[PDB]
């Protein structure tokens, strides 16, 4: 019906500013250390 | 003749228009207009 020289158109439905667009295309219109390896009774114990 | 439409644009946004680019834009999105750069062109 709407299609145009083998162009198949037909699967279409059919029935501030205001600016006017058009319709079908729009444009306008832990862990804590510990004693050792922590560098005492490593230099130390008198005992 | 042609349908129409009815949209609403803030005011601060007349300086839009189509077919044309405006300094805003090129101020805001540098990187369609180094000169450097083939796909991204104006």
């Amino acid at each position: 019906x709407x299609x145009x020289x083998g162009r198949x158109x037909x699967x279409x439905p059919x029935x501030x500013x205001t600016x006017x667009v058009t319709x079908l295309x729009x444009x306008x219109x832990r862990x804590y250390l510990r004693f050792h390896x922590x560098x005492y009774x490593x230099x130390x114990x008198x005992x | 003749i042609p349908q129409a439409h009815e949209i609403v644009i803030p005011s601060y946004s007349k300086w839009f228009n189509l077919e044309k680019i405006h300094s805003i834009e090129v101020q805001s999105l540098p990187e369609f207009f180094t000169n450097r750069i083939p796909s991204k062109t104006p």
